[PDB]
């Protein structure tokens, strides 16, 4: 028995109405159950028997059901409710869970900072030559880095790490890696980062000069 | 109030075995099933096994049936999850719970792998209103780095990214504050990284 859950993610403000569905690929009669997952934390039992609210868990949240469809709603969405949600049958031997629901908290635009960081003294001995891009304090998540090498623009040579929604701004950060051999960094002048974000009316670069201090 | 632990995950060799333990307290798991369900990343969450500690009778997923063993001793009220043949599929945190599953533990993290231990480089990120400095933390296996700055005292605007794994084979993360600028030639600002798994702990002065 299978467990299709829409949609995958969602952002909303404090107090709205949010709805959260499964469907089952057959009969699960009520044997549907919907869990809260925060990251590093353990799975918590929300809903139970598709209905029914377990004990300590807030009234604003509640489940129903009609025929293969179960939905998880929260009537009003205070900012503890932020995690992703899982829904499972136990109708059948396995139990199945759905792919879950990321649901993030909605907020006013920030454009990033940007910072640009050459590669270290240190790593540079060991022949190496990583080079750092930061974005701070943005919002919403999409951005895009472009890396810049004597203006050539580069391609699979870079990575990037987004962090989760910051506790208490609910904004991103984001780094980016450039790395290169030492032989590779020094045949070039100018490294460049430029960012694109809906925050900026324009794409911001930050940029500096291989071996100026 | 109920509560489940789970304890020795670890970093093994593919082909290889380890078990796992499920302690119960507040409850005695005569009167339940115990189920081990597991988060392989980007997997979701799936049930691997279950057991009825009463009469020992257990379930399998398909994916683990034969080379795993689900058991229970009643008496020290744990349950257990001897894995064997084990697959790089198989890398997850495995939680486990009762019977709805109303309680689980906070999960093992289990990383199969031929790879040896290694320890991270820690670059700093120097500075170069507001301005942001970091560290790099590069070049170590298997996950996890922990790292905090001024040994736990600033954590204010501390922001540190997801591990990303290069196509070494090895992680490598950073982590960025911003500090005030004001405070850059006097403020010292120090990047304390731990990485268990190798017992390396790195303490980086991050300077302008």
């Amino acid at each position: 028995i299978q467990m299709t859950q829409s949609p995958s993610s969602l952002s909303a403000s404090v107090g709205d109405r949010v709805t959260i569905t499964c469907r089952a690929s057959q009969d699960v009669n009520t044997a549907v159950a919907w869990y809260q997952k925060k990251p590093g934390k353990a799975p918590k039992l929300l809903i139970y028997s598709a209905s029914f609210l377990e004990s300590g868990v807030p009234s604003r949240f509640s489940g129903s059901r009609s025929g293969t469809d179960f939905t998880l709603t929260i009537s009003s969405l205070q900012p503890e409710d932020f995690a992703t949600y899982y829904c499972q049958q136990h109708y059948t031997t396995p139990p199945t869970f759905g792919q879950g629901t990321k649901v993030e908290i909605k907020r006013t635009v920030a454009a990033p900072s940007v910072a640009i960081f050459p590669p270290s003294d240190e790593q540079l001995k060991s022949g190496t030559a990583s080079v750092v891009c930061v974005l701070n304090n943005f919002y919403p998540r999409e951005a895009k880095v472009q890396w810049k090498v004597d203006n050539a623009l580069q391609s699979g040579n870079s990575q990037e790490s987004v962090t989760e929604q910051d506790s208490k701004d609910s904004t991103y950060a984001l780094f980016s890696v450039l790395t290169l051999s030492k032989a590779d960094y020094e045949k070039h002048k100018v490294y460049a980062c430029e960012v694109t974000h809906q925050g900026l009316s324009s794409p911001v670069t930050k940029s500096f000069n291989r071996g100026e201090c | 109030e109920v509560q489940l632990v789970e304890s020795g995950g670890g970093l093994v060799q593919p082909g290889g075995s380890l078990r796992l333990s499920c302690a119960a307290s507040g409850f005695n798991i005569k009167d339940t099933y115990i189920h081990w369900v597991r988060e392989a990343p980007g997997k979701g969450l799936e049930w691997v096994a279950r057991i009825y500690p009463t009469n020992g009778y257990t379930r399998y997923a398909d994916s683990v049936k034969g080379r795993f063993t689900i058991s229970a001793d009643t008496s020290k009220n744990t349950a257990y999850l001897q894995m064997n043949s084990l697959r790089a599929e198989d890398t997850a945190v495995y939680y486990c719970s009762r019977w709805a599953m109303d309680y689980w533990g906070q999960g093992t993290l289990v990383t199969v792998s031929s790879a040896s231990t290694k320890g991270p480089s820690v670059f700093p990120l120097a500075p170069s209103g507001t301005a942001i400095l970091g560290c790099l933390v590069k070049d170590y296996f298997p996950e996890p780095v922990t790292v905090s700055w001024n040994s736990g005292a600033l954590t204010s605007g501390v922001h540190t990214s997801p591990a990303v794994l290069q196509s070494s084979g090895l992680y490598m993360l950073a982590s960025a504050v911003t500090v005030p600028s004001s405070s850059l030639g006097t403020q010292t600002y120090i990047c304390n990284v731990n990485h268990k798994p190798s017992n390396t702990k790195v303490d980086k002065k991050v300077e302008p």
